[PDB]
């Protein structure tokens, strides 16, 4: 924000948080399917008991 | 539609873009940041000097 004018501030900034928030996606996107795999182990498990 | 007027030297006719900083841009006149519209800027040595 201190090294360059605010008019196009706008366009520098909004390039980072648009790349973390889809790099934050990656994330999530994982754990989906690592959740759906614990699931089948969690319906198994539930079997032998 | 407003449009406003005045007079200023020759070298701070770049200082009244949006973002900028000096002795006319912040005592006298300063725009707003996210201004709309635009600037009609000419020279005139013929009258006023």
């Amino acid at each position: 924000f201190s090294r360059l004018d605010k008019v196009e501030a706008e366009v520098q900034i909004d390039r980072l948080i648009t790349g973390r928030l889809q790099s934050l996606q990656t994330y999530v996107t994982q754990q989906l399917i690592r959740a759906a795999e614990i699931r089948a182990s969690a319906n198994l498990a539930a079997t032998k008991m | 539609v407003y449009a406003d007027s005045f007079v200023i030297r020759g070298d701070e006719v770049r200082q009244i873009a949006p973002g900028q900083t000096g002795n006319i841009a912040d005592y006298n006149y300063k725009l707003p940041d996210d201004f709309t519209g635009c600037v009609i800027a000419w020279n005139s040595n013929k009258l006023d000097s």
